RNA sequence: GUGAACCGGAUUGCCGUCAGGAAAUUAGGUGCGCUUAGCAGUAUUCCCCACGCUGUGGG
């Protein structure tokens, strides 16, 4: 089956993503202009929160030889680590993904024998090849590509694919975008001459209410982590609460916005269907009513219409709406979209859990 | 087009005390105080029941409230792309024109309810640079389709060869 | 009786192959080429590429053949891969043990287990026109003719534009049959069609012909060229080379230029009625009629008139799209109107959902109305 | 006889073919530049899918290795002028910007089908044959290529698709020679549908055919016109239609 | 059934860490909205029906 988490947040006036000249990115979408947030920032974020350091088995860095002396108290056990890395084909150096204890440990046994170079190299490429045992690696895949070219030609690869089992969208906005620059000048602290006219700097910041999108596969989970089941939920409802109670570290210390989302729904299908597509035609602010609220009832008529419209009597689909103490109802004038509006954030990880299988939080959050 | 001579004739017409109220209803809706709405039904809606292509009420609200703010006089020719523009010459080219230039084309992404303090700011700057004159018609005439990109096209472009002059 | 048909070749994306493609990359001609004509008529009738060869590609050989440029596309390119996650097969087979058996023979003995794969991925690139029209007349016998209009009035088979994703934008049989004399007429007789009122129209279209040998003997002219595209067969495929010449129309003379004929921009339905057409006050005094003359709110006399929904504005109207209102109900309606964005539907004032609303709206102006500023109108 | 089918559907920001350079494919029509979508991609996605999977099926539609199979897909083109984007993105080390290109469109798809074809392949059974339609009506509405999915979670379904049963193949491209022009009053998927629609409000002034939009989302023409035989709200009922109309079968 | 048919450019990635637009300004000087009128001592009170050569009853 396919879990599908779809999220209403608005944010406070910031900039937690930008581009290379400085100022927060933008997409097309419907014909007109959209804030947007990049997928791996979000992955990035929920990688490195706090709801998820227990599942946190992985490294992600091209300094393996650092990592590899500092398991060793005195030995030195760098230019060897550097050169076995070359004979390996990680000849600017790649970027290397895999778990932190394998790395460490097998390293250091094998790096420190006294073995010829090819065959150590050889070990260390069987290992690295076979370190896939860590949560996020499910989570986000894995790509590894030796470089042919500068390689030893007596070593020989394995596999070294991971099928990733969650899929992010980018974040868009529900209405138009609306940057905006703020101009700053510096001050100094002891008086004098001082400089002249001033230099006035630029910041760009803008605010918009954003729909996300998650998707993920609880049988490919599953089969990354290997016939272990508990493992699978503990991640799953880790990365739900990470995904709830986390921003990206953006300009936050200027722009604190720590805003929490306001509108939260959980379904699970067969086939992923993504409810971008309610808004197309962007949102407008009118007297009544505020801009959430027009984007929940949005989204509640998107949803409607594609629940009585691709329909199957033989594979029925359900999912429960969280707002927070049911304060912004799914269908507001008659609809039940929803089939067990949930109030509270743990009541709604409990019940995903229940619905996945058997599964207690308490008894999952011990591996 | 007639149906907006009228509606700037009419505002050109009024005195001191209907300017006043209009400049004490500057960001505030049409609904909320009972006067100025009295005042704009009057100027209005024989306007509206003659012709039908009269401009609609929000652009006449803005432009009613922009025209008391600011009183300029009307002269056809004298758009907005054009004085703005000319003054931009006027300007260091690495530090203010860049400034000037972001207030000028913030406009493109906001709707007709949101138009009225950069249209303030704008009319600001060209107060300081001592500008008497503007087309008050062509403004509303372009206010009223600001949602076809053939409009903002032609701004811009006459903004461009305003500038290049 | 017509000696000529007409074939119109129009579409987003369509292909003519060339010569000069025997490897990965395949180019495409400037015109629609013979053998492709040929293999769309042979398609739109019904026989198969063993059966073409015998009695129905010599037939239509004969045919003279001419197309007019209309307007040409822009030629693009497609980057294409084959075999990606699978295994393509390869032509090696083991030698055999004496050269006395080859070919069927050989193929009798031809198990699934015999082929050989290879996992690998091949690439090509691929080239179209696009945006590109073609007007194509094919002359001779007036029989012929005739079966082939039928034909192509109803076709047996599925008719692409060379290559199997392209099919067509316009009807191949939009112009009827006739009788000229030459090429030429035939091809200035078909107008020159537009697809909106401001568009570019080229000011000579080329046009490419066969070479009619005239008299017996006469060499072909300096300025002819050789194209390998007259049809012998079709699996295997066998082309043999022609003679073609180039002329020019210009247009405005020989070649007319047809109007738009139709509507481009969709645009959304008309609202804004028109308070000084004869049938809105027709309809509004009904109403008012209807009402007897009583406001829908607070029984008091109705002077003015309410549009509950704008479907229809200026020409139509039904009298039950309108209520009848006083001046305190009609400006309390208003002013709970001015910036909701209610678009079609508006306030009922029939519905209690908005009773308690427009009350109180009523309460502000007999609070607030000042009746020396409506009077002295500034 | 033909059957021909038309679908509009809009994608969000994502990158699900691209070239050798690794920006999203394009085209030319109208005189400008449009996204598309190869024909090889949509076949091969709505095939060797694990939805499509429900005499041997699924070589008569498409054919393999004298098949002539009976199913022909076009290119998907935009209604619209393309809008190329470039995301700047770095990667982190936990212990050099790139550069990536996506894009959105709305796009306009067609396919066609022979009923007799598929009937000669399936050696006479015509229960089957329509079995097949339905699957492949029933796949092709809810598949999409398998391209950046995992950064672009483009799973959007289909917002209008007609069904139509003229004698001669005819595609209607040329409803979109002009770009689409968003406006406030309107959205893109709605201005779309308008153009379809004044698109055979004419040629039958100077066949029949079944129209379905999700619960009657968008309905075809823009008053109460017959330009539509039958407007239906829900897949399975058009698939009993169609079905029913192919000369009396029961999905 | 067309240099045609069978035909995926695919897998991996935070742009994070730094900032007072600030110092000084009266919008002042002059002006009648004025000349006019019973809600009442009548000579047809806008329409309809019935009884008489004005009296009842309905709008
Ligand atoms: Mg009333």
């Amino acid at each position: 089956m396919l879990i599908e988490i779809h999220m209403i947040q608005n944010h406070s006036p910031a900039n937690l993503n930008r581009d290379d000249l400085g100022a927060p990115k933008t997409c097309y979408f419907g014909g007109v202009l959209r804030s947007r947030i990049s997928s791996q920032c979000i992955k990035r974020s929920i990688r490195t929160s706090n709801d998820f350091k227990a599942l946190l088995g992985g490294v992600r860095t091209r300094r393996l030889a650092d990592l590899i002396q500092q398991e060793a108290g005195e030995t030195e056990c760098w230019k060897k680590a550097q050169e076995i890395l070359n004979k390996c084909g990680f000849k600017t150096k790649m970027l290397v993904f895999m778990s932190k204890d394998k790395i460490k440990d097998l390293a250091r046994i094998v790096l420190d024998n006294s073995l010829g170079l090819t065959e150590a190299a050889q070990q260390v490429a069987n290992v690295i090849a076979q370190a896939t045992l860590a949560p996020d690696i499910a989570l986000c895949g894995r790509m590894l590509e030796p470089n042919d070219k500068d390689k030893d030609k007596k070593v020989k690869w394995s596999n070294t694919t991971v099928e990733a089992a969650l899929q992010v969208a980018h974040a868009i906005s529900t209405h138009i975008a609306r940057p905006e620059i703020d101009y700053f000048v510096a001050a100094d602290d002891v008086p004098g001459e001082d400089a002249g006219a001033g230099h006035i700097g630029e910041s760009m910041f803008a605010s918009a209410c954003f729909y996300k999108y998650f998707s993920i596969d609880w049988e490919q989970l599953v089969k990354n982590l290997k016939g272990d089941t508990n493992l699978a939920a503990h991640t799953v409802g880790a990365f739900l609460l990470a995904a709830a109670k986390t921003n990206p570290s953006g300009k936050q210390n200027s722009f604190a916005a720590h805003n929490y989302p306001d509108g939260i729904l959980v379904e699970f299908k067969n086939s992923p269907i993504s409810y971008a597509n309610a808004f197309v035609r962007p949102v407008s602010v009118v007297k009544e009513s505020d801009l959430v609220e027009q984007s929940i009832g949005q989204l509640s008529n998107y949803v409607n219409d594609i629940r009585l419209g691709y329909y199957d009597e033989q594979s029925p689909v359900i999912g429960f709406w969280f707002s927070p103490n049911n304060r912004y109802p799914l269908g507001y004038k008659h609809s039940k979209l929803a089939s067990r509006n949930i109030g509270n954030l743990n009541e709604l990880v409990g019940a995903v859990l229940d619905y996945i299988g058997g599964f207690k939080w308490e008894e999952v959050q011990k591996s | 087009n007639r149906g907006t001579v009228d509606f700037i004739a009419s505002l050109e017409n009024l005195k001191e005390g209907d300017l006043g109220i209009l400049r004490k209803l500057r960001g505030a809706r049409l609904d909320e105080k009972l006067p100025g709405f009295d005042l704009f039904s009057a100027l209005w809606w024989p306007l509206r029941q003659k012709n039908q292509r009269a401009p609609k009420r929000e652009v006449a609200w803005l432009i009613a409230k922009l025209f008391a703010e600011f009183r300029f006089e009307q002269r056809e020719g004298a758009t907005l792309p054009i004085l703005m523009g000319g003054i931009c010459r006027k300007l260091e080219p690495k530090k203010e024109l860049p400034r000037v230039l972001a207030r000028f084309d913030q406009l493109a992404s906001l709707d007709i309810m949101q138009m009225e303090e950069p249209l303030s700011v704008i009319m600001g700057i060209l107060r300081k640079h001592q500008q008497v004159c503007l087309d008050w018609v062509g403004l509303t005439d372009v206010l009223s389709f600001w949602e076809q990109e053939p409009v903002k096209r032609e701004w811009s472009d006459s903004f461009i060869k305003a500038y290049k002059i | 009786p017509p000696n000529t048909l007409f074939l119109r070749l129009e579409g987003a994306l369509q292909s003519w192959g060339s010569n000069e493609a025997k490897f990965a990359l395949r180019r495409t001609a400037d015109a629609p080429t013979k053998s492709g004509v040929l293999g769309l008529l042979c398609a739109a009738m019904g026989i198969g590429r063993a059966e073409a060869a015998d009695s129905w590609l010599p037939k239509l050989a004969n045919l003279r053949m001419g197309v007019r440029i209309d307007r040409p596309g822009i030629r693009w390119w497609d980057f294409h891969t084959v075999g990606a996650g699978q295994r393509m097969r390869m032509a090696e087979l083991k030698a055999p043990k004496k050269p006395s058996m080859v070919g069927a023979a050989l193929a009798e003995t031809l198990t699934p287990s015999k082929v050989k794969t290879r996992a690998e991925t091949l690439l090509s690139r691929r080239e179209y026109l696009a945006d590109a029209s073609f007007l194509v007349a094919l002359q001779g016998e007036p029989e012929l003719v005739a079966k082939l209009s039928a034909a192509l009035a109803k076709p047996v088979w599925a008719i692409y534009l060379g290559r199997k994703s392209c099919p067509p934008s316009r009807p191949v049989c939009e112009h009827p049959p006739g009788f000229y004399n030459t090429l030429e007429e035939a091809l200035s007789a078909v107008p020159l069609q537009k697809r909106w009122h401001n568009e570019p129209l080229p000011q000579i279209l080329p046009c490419v012909m066969d070479w009619i040998p005239g008299y017996d003997g006469e060499h072909a002219p300096d300025d002819a060229e050789i194209h390998y595209d007259l049809p012998v067969s079709f699996q295997p495929p066998r082309h043999l080379p022609r003679f073609v010449i180039r002329r020019e129309l210009v247009v405005g003379e020989d070649v007319q230029v047809s109007r738009e004929t139709g509507t481009s921009v969709w645009r959304p339905k008309g609202t804004r009625a028109d308070y000084n057409n004869s049938e809105y006050k027709k309809v509004r005094a009904e109403r008012l009629v209807m009402d007897h003359a009583a406001c829908m709110v607070c029984k008091a006399p109705a002077t003015t008139v309410q549009h509950v929904n704008y479907r229809r504005a200026g020409g139509k109207e039904i009298p039950e799209d309108l209520r009848a209102l006083c001046r305190l109900c009609h400006d309390a309606c208003t002013m709970l109107e001015y910036g909701s964005g209610m678009t079609t539907n508006r306030i009922d004032p029939c519905d209690p959902i908005w009773r308690e609303r427009i009350l109180a709206k009523r309460k502000e102006i007999v609070e607030f109305r000042s009746r020396g500023q409506r009077f002295r109108k500034m």
